[PDB]
């Protein structure tokens, strides 16, 4: 772990979770898309 | 350039010690010596 530097690796693990979050907000907070065939795997 | 006082007999000599010594290498090796003789800074590696 020593070629990237401890902050490095916090703020990855911040940006995993943000990303993660932020792609299960977007594909799956709007009804109208998958409200049919209740329809994303995400 | 070494001076002279204009007329003095000293002009010749001088000049030619010059040239001998530049013939020599006295002037390169004092040259080489005086300037980076103790350079203190940088008298590159791999980090994070």
């Amino acid at each position: 772990l020593d070629p990237l530097a401890y902050e490095i690796w916090m703020c990855i693990v911040f940006a995993y979770i943000g990303v993660s979050v932020v792609l299960f907000l977007v594909s799956r907070f709007s009804p109208y898309e998958w409200h049919s065939e209740e329809s994303n795997e995400f | 350039g070494i001076a002279t006082p204009k007329g003095s007999s000293l002009g010749t000599p001088v000049n030619l010690a010059v040239l001998k010594l530049s013939e020599q290498g006295v002037l390169d090796k004092l040259k080489n010596k005086w300037w980076y003789d103790k350079g203190e800074c940088g008298a590159e590696k791999t980090s994070a």
